[PDB]
């Protein structure tokens, strides 16, 4: 039980899953103010 | 008599959807649809 203990404690030490959390925030923010420039774009393109 | 975090909480399951939130426009539509059929459920229920 200690061994277990201390093995499975040391590796959830490595990762700290907030900053992967704010990650994935700031990746949905940037997908979709990119389909947003997409839009922009195809828009200007199609008008011309 | 909730609030609005208690509401979504409660007939969308955010805790139990997998681990790191799907920001898909699938999922919510799989949520809803879910929440639809529990409600469909309920009313039947209260019909009886």
């Amino acid at each position: 039980l200690r061994a277990d203990s201390i093995a499975k404690n040391l590796e959830a030490q490595k990762s700290d899953v907030l900053v992967r959390q704010l990650f994935l925030e700031r990746a949905t923010a940037q997908r979709d103010t990119l389909r947003v420039v997409e839009a922009i774009f195809s828009t200007s393109a199609r008008y011309v | 008599n909730g609030t609005v975090e208690e509401i979504v909480e409660a007939y969308l399951q955010v805790q139990a959807s997998a681990d790191g939130f799907d920001p898909s426009e699938q999922a919510a539509y799989e949520a809803f649809e879910a929440a639809r059929v529990r409600a469909s459920q309920e009313l039947a229920a209260s019909a009886e």
